């Protein structure tokens, strides 16, 4: 504004930002899906107490005693 | 460490994150590595040149977005490290590796080099005290509560069926295919070029994904619905501009069962699952039939599962009842299963200490893992 | 006997079946003057076809319906075709079947629009359209080969193994010499050679054909050419202006080797072709290494085969020997390949007649494509 | 030097200057080379020809004024030197090049030769120890505060419409037109000659330019108001001569958008801007519609922005919210941003010292230019 005052060639009456007056899932809805929550804390506390024993569950290209099984020990 | 374990839903195309004590991942985002395709001289643009989150989620037409997990297998690990640092950053966790137990995800029969490289990061650069990374199938098992079943975990760019009864592995029956929805989106831009739409950018590929996740489904009849007259649904661009569709929206994921269109041999992963069924035990099969595990966001199509039910009817014998196990938020389902697994206290033997990595590393990875 | 009509992206070429020299060698460009307040000059045309537009190039607005081959206004080129008949051969299209050119990844509506022009408009007794690369390999005399086709409007490497459809590796690429000419006149503008219209473009594309060559070590050759003042050769133009080009000659084609110059979000031509190579069987790609079929008239460049060869050679294994197939007549081998292709026995049966089209509509274009 | 930097409001038709801290370029005057209308061989004529300001604003029917920078192309180097010395004098600068830092501003399509030659004079005749060459759109953005934007300028003949988001140097986004009010007024006086009003001398035409800047506008219904019978309001010269204008008061400026009868079938920067829109991407385009900046002096017109608003409204599709920022001091916006840039500390390192110029010169210009 003071610059506009001090500058003679600068005219006025200008709506500066000239603009355009602009004015302003289904898979679950199938005949066969059953999307169910496991109730994370419920199933978690359930399987949580179920201890799991392991004893060197080792398998990668390991030769000796052909059959192997993960979580070897018991708990 | 006695801290909250970092639960990362590291999917090939959708890599989310969070913690165990939280039943919702708070740091969800897909796979993306953007590098500015434009020079910047005048001040006003922020830098880092590897943008994750907002910058990448706003300036799509400026950053050369990379999807470093090539079929879930990344070789530009450096970028992933920076994304993990972004996770350690203020926007996601403000924590350290040493400060928390960590949990990432895995795919079956990956190249050992990737696992080794990842362990190098998390135990050399990052220095997690106790950590273990495993299959997404177990996460889904927690998401279902089931223990018996053929985990059909088919994400963004990987499709795999994991047959496991009562928590007992059967790798010979377990199959894995490193191709999925990402390629159907690739095929979608192939449709674009079929009708002349040179939207080659990764951002343009995201627009393609927006249509994929916006106007696409599965018509259960192949030629009976393909050879008909299409209405050519006018999709609205990131400008809202009209673009028709054609039969494209439903005939695009057909390639997943006839890979010959892309010049590939396969059967349609469900048939590979039927092969796994054949690899299993006769009456124990029926259970797995009823164990219709649904995983990977690529499964989101109207009539998708029903088309696969039709596939079952075309290939499975009578009365071998199948039972759809749908997840609500399939992507979070995996993460929440990981939250359950990470929240397991007994994880002692299940994790891998940092000193263990210092003892053997690779040998101890592949040793302790399957 | 027939009508072997080539549709060059730049110029044009045509003739009957079995003709050796292309008759309609004229610019396949459209032009019109500045239809303004002035009157006609003793009575003259409205549209100016090729050489007519080339003649009075100072005012005739050199345009193209062609968008890297994609014709927008078919009326232009069809009137050009009518006049092309009644210009070169003065034969009606109804007595001789026609033969046309095409490029892959073309929207079928283009070819169907073309087709209905030939039948509804031209009333051709029979018709056919095929890929230019086929005629190139036809002129070579092979069936197994990666036909790197390169028009001056588009580029598409065509890997073939005994005349078989391998479109997954075949990729259209809108790489035009016009694009290079765009960048070229731009860099000339900062060199004091500030010119704007398409007439300037015609002169400098001819200059591109005059001295714009392909160097071997672009940066090293660039520094030496910067030092080689004698290499900055001059030529007094048709107008009183002279030129100065030492770098520019090879500085401009590096945009093909480096999309960075244009920000094409692509790969350089050599590794782009190698990417197309990467979509195949590496052991039959061995044959393709030997089948280094460098085709397309926009490959008539000095020092281009060794450049490209050396690049992909650096990408290739030592045993994978590059064996360039590039006759200097490859520009004519397109139309001449079609001309001698018309003389094929099976091709005299392989046709699209009037009732064949009419009674099938534009749907026949799909199976009658190749 | 550690002094107040000379902030220059450069330009082909209007070149003003001031300093940092000043809110206005202390001495506002246009670009012109004022030579006499008579033979200055005989003594007692308008020799020297260094007539800037009151000297040019003194003799009217005695001065044949010239213009050096013609669409960013300056040829009257020595005339620019004497205009510089006029500025360097105590009427405009009151100091020297050595005594104060100097800032140079430019626009695109500027050949390196102009920059090199001007820098030669500025570092050899004049000797700025702290000199920097920059753009003008950056300065306009500085004045508006924005960094993201489709910046446009309306100079005397300087018109660049480059969409620049966050100060990103995007040279492929360059869309520069080199024409404005200059030739518009030239053929507007041709209309005056059509109705009997000859203005062949410079000053004789400078009065016409005063009308261009005074009694000239944009009738938002150009062909409607053209078909409407005009009233031809009478203009009064410094001589006071009655001159009606009427349709021509808006004809030649509306002819910018509709170059129909020019011969130079230009665009009307909205078309050029749509081309720049195509260069950008819909995600960025949607934002950049709201991010549009105007600059220069030719923007000053009655119904200017609103007519162009209507233009783009006829161009842009639905649900496209466009906003075009355009203050009142579009000329000074450059100077304002120059003072802003002068207030930048990076700019201190951005400038080329005199010694640095002595070390490299042209290479330092085009390397340290940004
Ligand atoms: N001596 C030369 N030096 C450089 N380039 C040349 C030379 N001779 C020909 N060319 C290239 O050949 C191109 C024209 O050949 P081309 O056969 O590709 O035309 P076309 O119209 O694309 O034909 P079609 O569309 O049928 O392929 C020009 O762009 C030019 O770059
Ligand atoms: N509606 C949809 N249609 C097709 N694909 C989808 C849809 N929604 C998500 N996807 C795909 O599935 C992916 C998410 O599945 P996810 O299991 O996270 O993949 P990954 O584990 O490989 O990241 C997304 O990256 C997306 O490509
Ligand atoms: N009211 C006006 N009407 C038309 N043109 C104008 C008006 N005011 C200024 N101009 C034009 O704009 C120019 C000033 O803009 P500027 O950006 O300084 O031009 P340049 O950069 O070419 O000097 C003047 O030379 C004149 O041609």
């Amino acid at each position: 504004d003071p610059k506009y005052a001090d500058l003679p060639g600068i005219a006025r009456n200008e709506p500066d930002v000239y603009e355009t007056s602009d004015l302003p899932q289904e898979e679950l809805t199938s005949t066969s899906v059953e999307h169910i929550i496991v109730n994370p804390n419920a199933a978690y506390d359930k399987f949580k107490d179920k201890r799991v024993g392991t004893k060197g569950l080792d398998f990668s290209d390991r030769i000796g005693k052909t059959k192997r099984t993960g979580y070897e020990s018991g708990e | 460490i006695a801290n909250q374990p970092v639960v990362i839903d590291n999917g090939s195309g959708v890599i989310k994150a969070g913690f165990a004590g939280d039943q919702i991942p708070k740091y969800c985002f897909p796979n993306y590595v953007g590098r500015p395709k434009h020079v910047r001289v005048m001040a006003g643009a922020l830098e880092g040149d590897i943008f994750i989150g907002p910058k990448a989620e706003e300036h799509r037409g400026l950053l050369s977005i990379r999807y470093p997990m090539e079929h879930g297998i990344v070789k530009d690990w450096n970028d992933m490290e920076r994304i993990w640092q972004y996770v350690y950053s203020k926007d996601q966790l403000q924590t350290f590796s040493e400060e928390h137990p960590v949990l990432l995800t895995e795919a079956p029969l990956n190249p050992r080099k990737n696992r080794e490289r990842a362990a190098e990061v998390f135990f050399e650069t990052f220095n997690v005290p106790a950590l273990f990374i495993s299959m997404q199938a177990v996460l889904s098992l927690y998401a279902t509560g089931r223990t018996t079943g053929v985990v059909l975990d088919s994400g963004d760019g990987v499709t795999h069926a994991v047959p496991i009864y009562e928590g007992f592995a059967m790798p010979h029956s377990i199959m894995r295919i490193d191709i999925a929805g990402r390629d159907v989106s690739r095929f979608l831009r192939l449709y674009l070029r079929k009708e002349g739409y040179d939207f080659h950018s990764s951002s343009e590929f995201e627009i393609v994904k927006a249509i994929k996740e916006r106007a696409c489904y599965l018509s259960i009849n192949p030629q009976k619905d393909e050879t008909l007259e299409t209405e050519k649904a006018q999709y609205y661009l990131p400008d809202g501009s009209t673009i028709e569709i054609g039969p494209s929206r439903f005939r695009a994921p057909e390639l997943l069962f006839r890979p010959d269109l892309i010049g590939e041999e396969s059967e349609g992963i469900h048939e590979v699952l039927v092969f796994a069924i054949q690899k299993s035990d006769m009456d124990l099969r029926r259970t797995l039939f009823s164990n219709i595990v649904l995983s990977g966001g690529s499964t989101l199509f109207k009539g998708f599962g029903d088309r696969l039910l039709s596939e079952v009817k075309k290939l499975a014998p009578k009365d071998v009842k199948i039972r759809i196990s749908a997840p609500q938020e399939r992507l979070y389902s995996t993460w929440i299963g990981g939250s359950i697994l990470a929240s397991l206290d007994t994880f002692k033997k299940m994790w891998v200490s940092k000193k263990e990595y210092e003892e053997d590393g690779a040998r101890s990875i592949h040793r302790k893992t399957f | 006997a027939a009508l072997v009509v080539d549709n060059g992206s730049g110029m044009c070429k045509a003739g009957f079946a079995g003709d050796d020299a292309p008759r309609a060698v004229f610019p396949s460009i459209v032009g019109r003057p500045r239809h303004q307040g002035v009157m006609v000059g003793m009575g003259q045309k409205d549209s100016y076809v090729g050489d007519e537009a080339q003649s009075k190039r100072g005012i005739l607005t050199l345009k193209y319906p062609i968008e890297h081959g994609i014709v927008t206004n078919w009326d232009d080129m069809e009137k050009i075709w009518h006049h092309t008949f009644y210009n070169e051969l003065r034969v009606a299209p109804e007595e001789h079947p026609v033969l046309l050119t095409e490029a892959p990844l073309n929207p079928k509506a283009n070819r169907e629009k073309m087709t209905q022009i030939m039948f509804e408009t031209f009333n051709t007794p029979a018709m056919y359209v095929a890929i230019q690369a086929v005629l190139s390999l036809y002129a070579s005399g092979r069936t197994t080969g990666i036909v790197m086709d390169s028009g001056d409007g588009v580029t598409h490497t065509v890997p073939i193994y005994e005349g078989y459809a391998l479109p997954h590796a075949i990729l259209r690429l809108d790489l035009a010499g016009r694009d290079l000419t765009d960048y070229l006149m731009k860099i000339l503008t900062e060199r004091g050679y500030s010119f704007t219209t398409t007439a300037e473009r015609e002169i400098v594309r001819d200059i591109k054909e005059k001295l714009c060559y392909v160097a071997l070590d672009f940066e090293q050759e660039m520094a030496t050419a910067a030092s080689s003042s004698s290499l900055e050769k001059s030529y007094e133009l048709p107008d009183g202006q002279v030129i100065t080009i030492g770098n520019e000659r090879f500085r401009c084609p590096e945009a093909l080797f480096q999309p960075s110059f244009l920000g094409m979000e692509s790969c350089g031509i050599h590794e782009t072709t190698f990417n197309s190579i990467m979509k195949c069987d590496v052991d039959i790609r061995k044959d393709l290494y030997a089948n280094t079929v460098l085709s397309g008239g926009t490959t008539m460049y000095p020092g281009i085969a060794d450049r490209m060869q050396k690049e992909i050679t650096a990408l290739a294994p030592s045993t994978m020997k590059i064996k360039i197939i590039a006759p200097p007549e490859r520009k004519y081998s397109v139309w001449i390949g079609g001309s001698i292709l018309a003389s094929l026995s099976t091709f005299q049966q392989m046709w699209i007649s009037k009732q064949e089209y009419d009674e099938s509509g534009p749907s026949i274009v799909h199976r009658k494509c190749f």
